[PDB]
Parts: structure tokens; C-alpha cells; sequence
């Protein structure tokens, strides 16, 4: 505090003189650009982001061993020579990426999905904490899981939850959106996903909804589109190129597996098939139990009464029920939520979802 | 030891190189 | 504002085990009349029995009176243990006085439970005598002696060791 | 006198080659700023001495 | 330590007065005396050592001697408030960068505990010398906040080009990394092992070994693979890697490092041990002396223990939960098992004397 300042000011000053002397030699101002390729005759061809290419000589701040293809770099204006190195965190390297490093969601917050919880735990969490069971027996681990169901309630929740538990970077890419309408650019985009992963592990790679670029057809003539299949293949070949015991676990989302290649399953990688169901009585009890904690409510309301009229529903319906119920209580201007309020709300959403109907009792 | 060695090398090389490239750029490259 | 600063701003130690403490002891550092309203704030805290939030706020008021003023009734044991952790633990200033004046009222009717908490960490002889006093079972004595002997320097050595051992 | 001057200020002001609209990617503590310019490239540029 | 006596100090003390290091040797004696008289009160040593420095006795002009008298005072008088002022004048008298770091450490030791912002802050300005980076370790145990940052923070420092930063961070890691995996440092170290020089390779592999000590299989793996992939390709390589395999598997692989324990208390001894090995253990590194000093690292090293005892309080059958392998008899290796059962005094980690409820009264 006082101790830092006394030292700090004379210490700062020597640094600045040196720092000024550095600054003069290297110049300013500069264009930022990207390395096209790195050449060991101390040259470089560079891709300038204004477009053109210039075969340039390195100015020594770094060597070509302290440089990698596709690093971001400081360029002058002379012919665009390499003045200095810069980080790639800032300059784009993404497709569609939500990064959520250690997400808010957790198993505790989405109630009892307990049976589903147990599967995802042995495949995704267990290798990262404990390579050792896999190593001792001498078996390979699942490095992928597939989550089937609908998102927000099944697929999304389990995948957010688990990442938070393992303290890994959750990356959601939307598969379809790459579904770009020009030949050739899906394959670039797949490359950037895998590039970021290897740089920034541990990670969970979530590919949402691979069924627009996930196609694999039977043709490429007669209304066949060649890009769609190309992208699907680039994606597959990198995936099979990556293998880990606890650097990357891959979570997929999709709802058809017969649009996917049997080598994108790759039996001996994706062992696990985790699927959402509608929960049990006990787990439903837990989902209710958490959500009522947060309410102020009557004591005529029970978890038990609410269970019996339920026919097995998703956790999302239970959440939806709570928001609808409070809204009739707030409309009656009061903060007590009766057994009748939650019951009116439940009936109503169930009714809106169950638009198709079929007599099953006969 | 190492820190001082690297910086001197980089300044020394850079000044010679900066003179050579500028010479080859004469013409309009 | 007056009591917090006055406590900081003296070159002496702080901490007593007094039946006198008033935050004004010896030389003045609080007004008598200001003190008594502050004393009134405590039996509200004592009635609440939510002592974890209470000690933190108390710490922020930085006044030593409140901890012993709190204890004069009620279930000592659990509460006194919670208070014993809170005081060293939460503020970035080391604080230890609150517990020691509080201890003075505690020593009268004793209690083994609270005594263990202070006795580890501080290492202070009175606390160690009080865990011992309660203990009359050489087996219980042996578990206390294990946790005490991880506090190495103080417990290591002749003039203490063997005379205890 | 003021009027003569006003007209003159416009005549100077309107002579410009135009300035590029760009977006600060992030701030640099050597008093450089990183800007991704909308129609141009990306450049690291020297902030104003007075900014 | 634990049976400190004046008689050896009187015999040793004038020979320390004679002082040059290659002969009478007792310039280094200061280290030994410090560690013996750790954490207590004894003015005789403080004064005798203090005069001899301030005077500038015999051949005082050797750097190693200025270092020995500075450190000795600080080490011995841990937790002695006011008394400590005497020591502060000697250490302060010959300025260094090690010393600006040490002002906060002597204050920790003396005033009792740590918990305040200042002391982490005062070091943080210097970091962003060896003793200064080492020092976050000693400080952070009282800081509620401090511990999580330490592991990221020295991870960065290893990578730093300058040679000094490269020697000093591995020793710190050799202690740390038997309970705190950090991916970044182990992955880096593989390249640095063949960086440009013989001496850096010596230190790297040795460093991998310290860090590996007592920890085997599992999460260790990325560091473990590097070690196996070297054994020999030279006679210098054979020698170093072999020494690494003993470090890796020191005490049959099931020994640990703790500078703070579960029974809520610190150890003065353990701060001094680390301090003293740092002045030594420099044989295959900078600051060269001789090979024997390695052994001081031992004092720090602890067997892992949760020790159940039943109602006898001395060895007797009693069972507590599975390890990795079954439910245990007393004295049988494992650590950190909480249990259902009610203690005599306090359910926590550590040696526990246990008692079982009469509804399922048992020896277990």
C-alpha cells in the first residue's frame, strides 16, 4: 500500500525509458492481420484482412518457432512486415459460439432428473475426475454421449449442468445455421470449431440439431446438394481425428440417427445413448419440492396431492405450472397460492401441449 | 541471463532486416 | 463511527478478560450514555437466536460489549461455538477480543464445547484448562491431546511437555 | 464581420476526404486501441493524445 | 526441534564468530540454530546473532554470510510481537529484493495469523524475488480469498523466459502439486526439458519428480507420461531420471505435503523447513553448494492419516468406510473419511477417538 508506492515510482521510471526505446524501433501505427503461412527462410506470406497477399520478411521479435499458422499478427504498411505477435482471443475464430465458462445451471436447480443424472455422470464427469478406472481395466472411455429429447427440459439442462460440475468451457454451436446456402463454407466453419477446442480445452462441445448439415442423402444428382454432404464429412473426419480421456467430451443433439453416418457414431467412441423421459414419482417429488421452496403458499398445498393427478410430465411443465399459478394469485392480488391454483395451471398447459389425442382404454 | 540475450538479438537483427526489406521494396512491391 | 476508530487508533493491545469492559475502559473512548442504548440493541439479538448474521453486524459496529451482553441466558453451547468461529473468520482485521470478554462470563458456568474451539487456534492456556476441567475420562483426554499436539511449537517442548504429558 | 467568417468556416469544414466508422474491439493500455473498421480491415491504431 | 538447548548454542556460537564458510563452516550453522529455536522466545540467540551481523565480525564481506545472519533471526523468533523489532533492524540494515518480501512475512509470524488485504497486495506489486513468489504460499492460508488465485498465478510465472524465474517456481510446484493439479505448467515443462541447455534439463526432470512425489496414477497422467518417456540417452540423463523415480515414489508413493491441516491450525516448523531447504538444494541448479542439502526437504513430508480409534483410545479394532481398498482397521492408510459415528470430542478429519451409539453398539 504505502510500501508499493515508495518502491513503485523509481521502479516504473527505469521501465518507461526502456519501454520508450523499444517503442521507437518497432514503429506505430499498424494493420493487424493473420498469417497465411509461415515460412522458414525467415519470410512469410500473410493474409491481409483488406485482402491482398504480400511476401514479406519477418522483423525479429519472435522466431518462426514462436509462431504458428493462423496466429494474429501486427503488420506494418511497408509491404506488411511482421512487427510483432498478437493474441487470437480477440480477433475472430468462431462459427456460432455461445461460450459459457462454468454455466449457471446445475443438477440442483432442475430438480430430480436423477436416473438421467446418473448416466451422464459415468460417461462425461467420471473420466475427467478419474481416468483411473478406465486405465486399470484397460478400456477406452466414452468420449461422446448423445442427448435425445426436446431442449430446455432434457437436452439443454443436462449438458449445461454437467459442464458446471466439471468446470469446463461449454460451447454451443448451432449446426443448421452454418446451414449456409453457398457451396464450400460449411467445411471452413467445422475447421474453426475443432481449432478452438484444441486451443482451449477442457471443453464440452455441444452441437445443436445436426439434421440440416447432418444429412448424407443417397444421391448428389436430381435435386441432390453437394455442399450439405461435404460439411457433414468434414465434421466427421475431425471428430474421428480427436480422441481424449478427459480433454473433450462431446455432447450431441439430434432426433434422428439414420440421417447420420455410422462413422459419426463410430462405435467405440459414442457408447452412451442418454435419453430424456418423463420422470418418476419420486424424482417428480423432488422437482416439486425445490420449486415450492421459492413460493409463499398455503399449507393446504401438498406435494403428495399434486403427484396423484399427474400422469408423468416433463419438468418444464411443472415450471410452467408455477408461473401460470402465481399469475392467478397476483391477479387476485395476493401471494398465497392455493392447491386449486397449481391444479388450474397444470391442467391448462397439458391441454395446450396434448393437441393430438387417441383413445387408449377402448 | 536469458531475457537480456533475446531482446538484444531481436533489436540487432531487426534493424539490419528493416534496412534490407525497404531496399527490395524500392520499385513499389 | 466513534467506537470502531477508537479501538483501532491506540498503540496498545486490545483484548481483555474483564468484568469491566465497556469500550471506554481506563481511558475514555466512548460516552457512557451512548453505550447504554447500544446495550438495549443486544437483548433483541439474544431473543432472535440468529447469531451468525448477528456477530458479523456486531463486528461491523466493532463493539465488544455486545457478545457478553448477549450471553446471560439461553443454550450456551452451540451458539457460543458458532460465535467463536465467526469472529476470527470473517473480517480481514484479526479479531479476537469479542470472544475473550465473552469468555469471561462463559468461564463462570463453563462449557467444554466452546472451550475446544478457542483452545485450538489461539492456543491460550485458560481455554486448554477449561477443556481439561470438564474432561475426566482419560479416553476423551487422549482425543483433545491429539488435536492439541498438531499445534507444535507450544506443545513440543520442556517447561510445558512432560509436565503436561 | 461575423458573417464573413461564418461562410469561410463552412468552406473549410466541407473539405475533407471523409472519416471511417469503426468499432472498438478492445482497449490497450499503451494508449493504442484495437478497432475493426466497418468497410476497411482491422487496425491497431494510436489513440488521440487528448483522448 | 522439540528439545532445543543452550549448550550446543554456546559451543557453536563463537565458531560462527570466526566465520569464513570453507573452513570453520559455522556461517551456515545459522540455518540449523534457527530451525531448532523456531516459534519461541530466547533473547540470547537473538542478541548474539544480532551483534555479530551489525558489528561485521571476522571475514564479513561474503554474501552467503549476510544471507545467513538475516534469515536466522527471522526464522527463530516466529510469534514474538514487540521482541521482533530487534530482528527487523538487522534484516532491514542490508536491503535486497528478498527483504521487501520478507517485511510482510516477519509481520505475519510476529503479530499472529494473517487475514488482511495488505500483505497479499504488497507482494502482488513486486511479482507482476524468489522469496517473494514463494511467499504467496505462506500468506494465503489465512486469507479466505487467497488460495484459489495461487495456483493460476504461479502457473503463469513458470513460463517466463528469464532463467531465474525458471529455477525458482519448480521447487514451489514440487510442494504444491501433490494435492493441486495445474495442467499448464506440466505441459510446458516437457519442451523446456530440451530447451537449449544441460542444466535446464537437470532441473526439469528433478522438478517433475518433486511434483510427482507421493501421487501416482490418475489425474497426474500428463506429467506421469513425460517421466516414463525419459530414462536414458546419456549418463547425465540416467543419473537424473533415477533420482526422479525415487522422488516420484518417495515413501512408497503414499506420502503427502500439507502446510495447513484439518485441525484448523498452522505450523511454524513447516514454514521454516521450506525456508531453510530453499537456501540449500541448489546442487543441480543456480546457487551451487553440495549434494547433501537435498535431505532437508524431509521435515515437511507427512504420511497421510485418518486414524480411527474406538472407546479404548489407544490401538483397538474399529472400522470406518472404504478406501479405494475396504473398510479399515486402525493405522491402515487412507485420509479424509468423514463418518456417521459420534466422536468423544468433535467430529472432524484427523486422529479421532470414536464412540458408537448403543442401538448398534459395536467395536466399529
Amino acid at each position: 500500500f504505502v510500501s508499493n508506492s515508495e518502491i513503485l515510482k523509481p521502479f516504473e521510471k527505469k521501465q518507461e525509458e526502456e519501454k520508450k526505446q523499444l517503442e521507437e524501433i518497432r514503429g506505430n501505427p499498424l494493420s493487424i492481420g493473420t498469417l497465411e503461412e509461415i515460412i522458414d527462410d525467415d519470410h512469410a506470406i500473410v493474409t491481409s484482412p483488406t485482402m491482398p497477399d504480400y511476401y514479406v520478411s519477418i522483423l525479429s521479435f519472435v522466431d518462426k518457432e514462436l509462431l504458428e499458422p493462423g496466429c494474429s499478427v501486427l503488420l506494418h504498411h511497408k509491404t506488411m512486415s511482421i512487427v510483432g505477435v498478437l493474441q487470437d482471443d480477440a480477433d475472430p475464430m468462431v462459427s456460432v459460439m455461445k461460450m459459457d465458462k462454468s454455466p449457471t445451471e446445475s443438477y440442483s436447480d432442475i430438480g430430480g432428473l436423477e436416473s438421467q443424472i446418473q448416466e451422464i455422470k459415468e460417461s462425461v464427469e467420471l473420466p475427467l475426475t478419474h481416468p483411473e478406472l478406465y486405465e486399470e481395466m484397460g478400456i477406452k472411455p466414452p468420449k461422446g454421449v448423445i442427448l435425445y429429447g426436446a431442449p430446455g427440459t432434457g437436452k439443454t439442462l443436462l449438458a449445461k449442468a454437467v459442464a458446471n460440475q466439471t468446470s469446463a468451457t461449454f460451447l454451443r454451436i448451432v449446426g443448421s445455421e452454418l446451414i449456409q446456402k453457398y457451396l464450400g463454407d460449411g467445411p471452413r466453419l467445422c475447421r474453426q470449431i475443432f481449432k478452438v477446442a484444441g486451443e482451449n480445452a477442457p471443453s464440452i462441445v455441444f452441437i445443436d440439431e445436426i439434421d440440416a448439415i447432418g444429412t448424407k442423402r443417397y444421391d448428389s444428382n436430381s435435386g441432390g446438394e453437394r455442399e450439405i454432404q461435404r460439411t457433414m464429412l468434414e465434421l466427421l473426419n475431425q471428430l474421428d481425428g480427436f480422441d481424449d480421456r478427459g480433454d473433450v467430451k462431446v455432447i450431441m443433439a439430434t432426433n434422428k440417427i439414420e440421417t447420420l453416418d455410422p462413422a459419426l457414431i463410430r462405435p467405440g467412441r459414442i457408447d452412451r445413448k442418454i435419453l430424456f423421459e418423463n420422470p418418476d414419482l419420486s424424482t417428480k417429488k423432488k422437482i416439486l419440492g425445490i420449486h415450492t421452496s421459492k413460493m409463499n403458499l398455503s399449507e393446504d398445498v401438498n406435494l403428495e396431492t399434486l403427484v396423484t393427478t399427474k400422469d408423468d410430465l416433463s419438468g418444464a411443465d411443472i415450471q410452467a405450472m408455477c408461473t401460470e399459478a402465481g399469475l392467478l394469485a397476483l391477479r387476485e392480488r395476493r401471494m398465497q397460492v392455493t392447491a386449486e391454483d397449481f391444479k388450474q395451471a397444470k391442467e391448462r398447459v397439458m391441454k395446450n401441449k396434448v393437441e393430438e389425442n387417441l383413445e387408449g382404454l377402448y | 541471463l536469458k531475457q537480456t540475450e533475446n531482446d538484444l538479438k531481436d533489436i540487432e537483427a531487426r534493424i539490419k532486416e528493416k534496412a534490407g526489406v525497404k531496399e527490395s521494396d524500392t520499385g513499389l512491391a | 463511527d466513534q467506537v470502531e476508530k477508537d479501538a483501532e487508533d491506540e498503540t496498545s493491545s486490545d483484548g481483555s478478560k474483564s468484568d469491566g469492559s465497556a469500550a471506554t475502559s481506563g481511558f475514555e473512548f466512548s460516552k457512557e450514555d451512548t453505550l447504554r442504548l447500544c446495550l438495549d440493541i443486544v437483548p433483541y439479538f439474544l431473543k432472535h437466536n440468529g447469531e451468525e448474521d448477528a456477530v458479523d453486524l456486531l463486528l461491523e459496529i466493532e463493539s465488544i460489549d455486545k457478545l457478553p451482553q448477549f450471553v446471560d441466558e439461553n443454550t450456551f453451547q452451540r451458539v457460543c461455538q458458532y460465535m467463536v468461529a465467526c469472529v476470527p473468520l470473517l473480517p480481514p482485521p484479526e479479531d479476537v477480543a469479542f470472544l475473550k470478554t465473552a469468555y469471561s462470563i462463559y468461564l463462570s458456568q463453563n462449557e467444554l464445547t466452546d472451550a475446544i474451539a478457542l483452545a485450538v487456534r489461539l492456543g491460550e492456556e485458560d481455554m486448554i484448562r477449561s477443556v481439561f476441567d470438564a474432561t475426566s475420562d482419560p479416553v476423551m483426554h487422549k482425543q483433545l491431546a491429539y488435536i492439541l499436539a498438531a499445534q507444535k511449537t507450544s506443545f513440543e517442548y520442556e517447561g510445558v511437555q512432560d509436565i503436561i504429558g | 464581420n461575423d458573417k464573413v467568417r461564418f461562410i469561410k468556416d463552412e468552406l473549410r469544414l466541407l473539405q475533407e476526404p471523409g472519416s471511417y466508422v469503426g468499432e472498438v474491439i478492445k482497449i490497450v493500455s499503451d494508449k493504442k486501441v484495437l478497432v475493426k473498421v466497418q468497410p476497411e480491415g482491422k487496425y491497431i491504431v494510436d489513440v488521440a493524445k487528448d483522448i | 526441534a522439540g528439545s532445543k538447548n543452550d549448550e550446543v548454542l554456546g559451543l557453536l556460537l563463537p565458531i560462527a564468530a570466526s566465520t569464513d564458510l570453507p573452513i570453520e563452516t559455522a556461517a551456515m550453522a545459522s540455518l540449523a540454530l534457527a530451525h531448532v529455536f523456531v516459534g519461541t522466545c530466547n533473547g540470547d540467540i537473538t542478541t548474539s546473532i544480532m551483534d555479530n551481523f551489525l558489528e561485521r565480525t571476522a571475514i564479513e564481506l561474503k554474501t552467503d554470510w549476510v544471507r545467513f545472519l538475516a534469515l536466522a533471526l527471522g526464522i527463530l523468533y516466529m510469534g514474538q510481537g514487540e521482541q521482533v523489532d530487534d530482528v527487523l533492524e538487522t534484516i532491514s540494515a542490508i536491503e535486497h529484493p528478498m527483504t521487501s518480501a520478507i517485511e510482510v512475512l516477519v509481520g505475519s509470524c510476529a503479530y499472529t495469523g494473517t487475514g488482511d488485504v495488505l500483505l497479499i497486495q504488497d507482494l502482488l506489486h513486486r511479482l507482476t524475488l524468489a522469496y517473494a513468489v514463494l511467499g504467496i504460499a505462506l500468506i494465503a492460508l489465512g486469507e479466505d480469498i487467497g488460495k484459489e488465485m495461487s495456483l493460476r498465478h504461479f502457473g503463469h510465472l513458470m513460463h517466463y523466459g528469464n532463467e531465474h524465474i525458471r529455477r525458482m517456481v519448480p521447487l514451489a510446484m514440487g510442494i504444491v502439486s501433490v494435492s493441486d493439479p495445474q495442467m499448464k505448467v506440466f505441459d510446458t515443462l516437457t519442451r523446456f526439458s530440451h530447451d537449449a541447455d544441460l542444466e535446464v534439463s537437470m532441473n526439469s526432470i528433478f522438478a517433475m519428480g518433486l511434483c510427482g512425489a507421493g501421487t501416482n496414477n490418475a489425474r497426474l497422467a500428463q506429467l506421469l507420461r513425460q517421466l516414463a518417456s525419459y530414462y536414458s540417452r546419456e549418463q547425465d540423463a540416467l543419473f537424473i531420471t533415477r533420482l526422479a523415480q525415487g522422488l516420484l515414489h518417495l515413501g512408497k508413493g503414499t506420502m503427502t505435503m500439507d502446510v495447513f491441516n484439518d485441525a484448523h491450525v498452522l505450523n511454524k516448523v513447516t514454514l521454516a523447513s521450506i525456508l531453510t531447504t530453499a537456501v540449500g538444494l541448489v546442487s543441480p541448479s543456480f546457487m551451487l553448494k553440495h549434494h547433501q542439502l537435498f535431505y532437508m526437504l524431509n521435515a515437511g513430508i507427512r504420511p497421510k492419516f485418518i486414524l480411527a480409534l474406538n472407546d479404548e483410545g489407544e490401538p483397538i479394532k474399529v472400522n470406518v468406510r472404504v478406501g479405494q481398498p475396504v473398510l479399515l482397521n486402525h493405522g491402515e492408510r487412507a485420509e479424509l473419511e468423514t463418518d456417521e459415528y459420534i466422536s468423544y470430542t468433535s467430529h472432524i478429519e484427523g486422529v479421532v477417538i470414536l464412540k458408537k451409539n448403543p442401538d448398534y453398539r459395536e467395536e466399529e
